[PDB]
RNA sequence: UUCGGGUCUUGUAAUUGGAAUGAGUACAAUGUAAAUACCUUAACGAGGAACAAUUGGAGGGCAAGUCUGGUGCCAGCAGCCG
């Protein structure tokens, strides 16, 4: 009902928070809506975290019907100022991206959250 | 393929 | 029909046949492109169209109006690229003749 | 219109990459005889050959191969119908068992043919990425797996 | 295969007189 | 490449409803059921016709599995002018506005969603298109919507689902004619990730055996999709 | 040197004597290393001859 | 029944007639009294030591015939006189006459190949990284 | 005299080695993980051969003996530390389902390449052997280092190197001296 | 032996690009079309007898 | 097997830049009964990085060149030699 759907537990936005900050140590980590929405237009990406506090919520909400329409995972995280913590930039992040590797040296942890966003979903 | 014709020809001799 | 495409007009223009003529020979046009070896018969039914660009395109893939031009043929004459190519190959070609 | 069969995304060259532990295994009807004759298990035999579960699998074909046999292979019929052996449906009018398993492999380049039959074992052998598995001697042998 | 390079020499040919 | 000022020959392609734009570089391209606008910003090509200008839309392998596996040298395509076609999964109108093209005013696609947000476009695009059928509902349970749908000729199924298979089947058996057609596309991550790509492609080959479709032709869509198939099949009725 | 592989040469088509090795002026060396590693690219040069 | 006893106190019969049948084989037969060798092309020897006594091809016309690549050694173990090859032409020079050669084994009935002349190998003096000793 | 040094090899030659399908299985091996040469394909495969051995002869044993607990609990727990088998993954049957590309993606050098410090697995190869890696506190020179999960993430540059802290190499002070002159 | 084993890696990457198509991380860019031209006539599906 | 067919950034016998490093040499220390070596390390030590990796196998091509045979210009052998 409420338009941040599906919102995560906090069991799950601590696992999701661990993976973000590991994708940007690793360079797979796209930050800002912006960028969120030029990944999903190429296909490279995982999964979209989204914060569901955003000032104000709907300013993100073109993201989920761009991932709905390409089969690409997505989940609201409930802080926006946490979320921009793990991306690890000094300011809020509304919404964040993990860019495609399989070379990638964290493939197991990220999908394992994709496992799970999908079973929320 | 007068390459391969030349070539043959060794096969065959 | 919906679906049928025009008959090519009797006694066609030059500027259609030419621009048949390059499709066929499309390899020689570009020295860095090559395609499918690929045996082509004029059409049955075809027609000649022009291609409409998005607008959040612009930048992109637009042509500009003074370099848009009836036909194929001239389309390439402007590009000086192809012109200096074929110069030297042409004579390449002559000198071995 | 001309048909060339695309080269199947699986195979590295002569290599196929795509066929990975656990294995998914056809039985040729003659395979099971022998097996009985060389009192080597099935499921075990090819564990241990593999050193890796494998999964057995039968075809209508050579279920309707081995019925017709008559009361003298009885009991490899009922080895065939062991619940662990799975079976696959057929789509051609055909019950030549030999031609339903050469048309699978070169549609998936996922089976290895389990069988003993010279002719067989010759037109597999053309197919490229395909292993082939046989019983001598006094086990199962594989010889095109580079995973052993 | 006991030949030595120097025996797969390459011969080249005579040039016309001038 | 394909710039806005270049002109192009436009020739029929093999199969009924699609045609093939040449020019330095080839397009594959279908008849704009709505002249005058893009659904997803694709290019878009007019020709003057004897004069009204008719107008044509290019087709995107990368983002239209079907225009991909048309690439590939499908065999067989049941998407035919004048056909009944069942789009199962429509996303949005980038496919199948482009399969509603082919079938053309004769033709009808009913097409089938689940998540509320892209239908919203698809009755927005519906409305552009009279022959498009918007039937926003899930597909696991074919029931609900049996009120909307007559038989279909053709069943295209681009649902990314693990029990895709399921799908197809209580679909097939209801609206399905015999000797149907089946055009189904698989993606091997979804259904099962743990195995390779191409084990999950056969295992999905043997539940459509199972549920009376015999497949007839099957292919991947590389260079434009990695770990894809499309598997064409057709219904048998009485028994396979 | 020259002279010592030439008079090697000289021996081998005129028929082999008993030939020794004598190595002298070792002390020039400055390292262990060196010497020990200089002494077995002479002996085995030297075995390569005789 | 079988031919053979089975009983579980016949232990004894099995071995004893295991043994005397052991020897009809021919192989058996050769490792236990050591005759293995008298087959062997050098009586047991890897190598063969021999005298070069003519090089048999030297004047045929044709360059590199396998007629050149021939040379008559007589075994120095034995004296019997028998043919070898040599790797080719160039290295049938190296050969001259009354020098030690090591044969090894390899126009039908030349089973043996030159491999020291000397004692020093001929690829050595063929890649001629040394020279022959007199 | 003294007591004598056990020793044992760590490589087998496979049972044919000219399959044209194990040639090109080899090639992509090495070329993915730029492996020197065949020897290491081939210890690795002794390795996960001994492994998957013992796996089968536990897995044959009835369920609850005693060493059929001790054992392939030890080898479940070695394999999870190592890192090629994964937590959710811990039973003997799956040890059966391992591969050598596991094995051969625990190797430092690709972890090496995997985590940005370089590029491509011949610049991850050519960095272990000039002593720029440390594997927490110690430096480490070996491209065939297995690497533990725990140590997987302290991997970084050696305080030594230049690239890691330390002044810079002899190639580049030399070009600033002659400059300066 | 490193080095001869990397040119030959990639030689043969180039020579599986020819005998069949491969992904090649899909489009970059605008979709300008198919650069090598498209056969109407040549089918590459497997068919099942 | 001829017939031909499939495929796209490929090739260069082309130029060119500054970063890393140990084989080795070497103050020193460590090591040792005393030494050598290892592990350390001031200072030197790379573009043909000549700081010059090997062992086998397969197959070419060339001449005012040389030998042999013959239903003309060919064929065989072979060619460090013109
Ligand atoms: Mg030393
Ligand atoms: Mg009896
Ligand atoms: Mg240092
Ligand atoms: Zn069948």
């Amino acid at each position: 009902n409420p338009k941040a759907f599906p919102l995560a537990d906090a069991a799950l936005t601590q696992q999701i928070l661990d993976v973000v900050q590991q994708a940007a140590n690793l360079r797979q980590l796209k930050k800002g809506a912006n960028e969120a929405t030029k990944t999903l237009n190429r296909g490279i990406s995982e999964f979209i975290i989204m914060a569901a506090d955003c000032e104000p919520i709907e300013i993100l909400l073109h993201l989920p019907l761009l991932c709905e329409d390409k089969n690409v995972p997505y989940v609201f995280v409930p802080s926006r100022v946490a979320l921009g913590r793990a991306c690890g930039v000094s300011r809020p992040v509304i919404a964040a991206s993990i860019t495609t590797n399989d070379a990638s040296a964290i493939k197991t942890q990220i999908y394992a959250v994709k496992d799970k966003i999908e079973t929320l979903l | 393929r007068k390459e391969r014709l030349k070539k043959l020809a060794k096969m065959e001799e | 029909d919906w679906f049928t495409l025009p008959k090519p007009d009797d006694n066609m223009r030059r500027e259609v046949q030419r621009d048949l003529l390059l499709i066929k020979h499309r390899a020689a046009l570009d020295p860095k492109r090559h395609y499918k070896k690929q045996r082509w018969e004029v059409p049955e039914r075809f027609a000649i169209g022009t291609i409409i660009e998005d607008k959040s395109e612009f930048y992109s893939s637009r042509m500009n109006r003074k370099e848009r031009k009836s036909t194929i043929l001239e389309t390439l004459m402007g590009d000086e690229a192809s012109n200096k190519y074929f110069k030297r190959k042409y004579n390449e070609i002559q000198e071995k003749s | 219109t001309r048909n060339i069969p695309q080269v199947s995304s699986a195979l590295f060259f002569q290599y196929n990459q795509a066929i990975k532990p656990p294995y998914q295994v056809l039985i040729d009807t003659n395979f099971i005889n022998f097996s009985i004759q060389k009192k080597v298990d099935i499921v075990r035999g090819m564990m241990d050959c593999l050193l890796a579960k494998c999964n057995p699998l039968i075809t209508d074909c050579v279920m309707a191969e081995l019925e017709k046999l008559g009361p003298k292979y009885r009991i490899a019929l009922k080895l065939a119908r062991d619940p662990r052996i799975k079976r696959l449906s057929c789509s051609h009018k055909g019950t030549y068992a030999d031609d339903c398993l050469v048309h699978r492999v070169l549609q998936h380049k996922c089976y290895i043919v389990a069988t003993n039959d010279a002719g067989l074992k010759q037109r597999i052998r053309k197919i490229p990425g395909i292993p082939l598995m046989s019983v001598g001697g006094h086990a199962y042998v594989i010889e095109k797996l580079p995973d052993v | 295969k006991l030949v030595h390079d120097v025996q797969k020499k390459q011969h080249r040919e005579r040039s016309q007189l001038t | 490449g394909a710039r806005g000022g270049a002109k192009v020959v436009i020739e029929p392609h093999r199969h009924a409803g699609v045609y093939i734009a040449r020019g330095k570089e080839d397009l594959l391209v279908t008849k704009n059921m709505a002249p005058g606008e893009s659904v997803y910003g694709e290019k878009r090509i007019s020709v003057e016709e004897p004069p009204t200008k008719v107008e044509y839309r290019v087709w995107n392998p990368f983002r239209s599995k079907l225009a991909a596996g048309i690439m590939g040298g499908l065999d067989e395509l049941f998407i035919a002018p004048g056909k009944k076609v069942l789009y199962l999964g429509a996303a949005s109108g980038t496919s199948v506005s482009h399969v509603s093209d082919v079938v053309g005013p004769e033709g009808v696609v009913y097409a089938v969603e689940f998540s509320h947000r892209p239908g919203r476009e698809l009755i927005s695009m519906a409305k552009k298109r009279p022959n498009i059928i918007p039937i926003i509902e899930d597909a696991r349970h074919p029931q609900k919507y049996r009120m909307l749908i007559g038989m279909v000729d053709c069943v295209f199924a681009d649902v990314a689902q693990p029990d895709q298979a399921r799908i197809i089947a209580l679909n097939s058996h209801m609206f399905l004619k015999d000797q149907g057609g089946v055009v189904i596309s698989i993606k091997a991550n979804c259904i099962d990730s743990t195995v390779d790509a191409e084990t999950v492609f056969a295992r999905e080959v043997q539940k459509l055996r199972e549920e009376r479709i015999k497949p007839l032709e099957q292919l991947t869509l590389e260079p434009y999709e990695r770990d894809h198939c499309i598997v064409v099949g057709r219904y048998m009725r009485s028994g396979l | 040197e020259m002279e010592t592989m030439e008079f090697l040469n000289i021996a081998q088509h005129h028929g082999m004597p008993r030939v020794l090795g004598v190595a002298t002026h070792l002390d020039l060396f400055k390292s262990q290393s060196t010497l020990r590693a200089s002494k077995k690219r002479l002996k085995h040069r030297f075995w390569t001859e005789v | 029944g079988k031919g053979k006893p089975r009983g579980l106190n016949s232990a004894r019969k099995l071995r004893v007639h295991r043994r005397n049948n052991r020897w009809a084989e021919n192989n058996y037969k050769k490792r236990l009294l050591g005759t293995a060798f008298k087959s062997s092309p050098f009586g047991g020897s890897s190598h063969a030591k021999g005298i070069v006594l003519e090089k048999l091809g030297i004047e045929s016309k044709q360059p590199n015939s396998a007629i050149r690549k021939c040379v008559r050694v007589q075994l120095i173990k034995n004296g019997k006189k028998v043919t070898a090859f040599v790797p080719n032409d160039g290295c049938l020079n190296f050969v001259d006459e009354n020098d030690e050669v090591l044969l090894a084994g390899f126009i039908p009935g030349v089973r043996f190949k030159v491999v020291k002349v000397s004692g020093v190998s001929l690829l050595a003096l063929w890649k001629e990284k040394k020279e022959k000793p007199r | 005299p003294r007591a004598p040094r056990t020793y044992s090899k760590t490589y087998s030659t496979p049972k044919r080695p000219y399959e044209s399908s194990r040639l090109d299985a080899e090639l992509k091996l090495a070329g993915e993980f730029g492996l020197k040469n065949k020897k290491e394909i081939y210890r690795i495969s002794f390795q996960l051969s001994k492994i998957r051995r013992a796996a089968r002869d536990l897995l044959t044993r009835d369920e609850k003996d005693p060493k059929r607990l001790f054992e392939g609990n030890a080898l479940i727990r070695r394999l999870v530390r190592v890192g090629v088998l994964s937590e959710d993954k811990k039973k003997l049957d799956y040890v059966l389902a391992l591969k050598v590309e596991d094995f051969l993606e625990r190797r430092l050098q690709t972890q090496v390449y995997k985590l940005g410090l370089a590029k491509s697995v011949h610049h991850a190869r050519v960095l272990i052997t000039q002593r720029h890696i440390a594997v927490g506190k110690q430096i480490v020179n070996i491209p065939s280092f297995m690497v533990r999960l725990d140590s997987e993430k302290h991997i970084d540059f050696a305080p030594t190197s230049p690239f890691g802290g330390a002044r810079p190499g002899r190639v580049a002070r030399r070009n600033a001296a002659r400059k300066a002159e | 032996s490193r080095v001869k084993k990397r040119k030959k890696y990639q030689k043969a990457q180039k020579k599986l690009k020819s005998v069949r198509a491969v992904y090649s991380g899909g489009q970059s860019g605008v979709y300008e079309g198919e650069k090598t031209g498209i056969k109407k006539g040549l089918t590459r599906s497997v068919k099942f007898k």
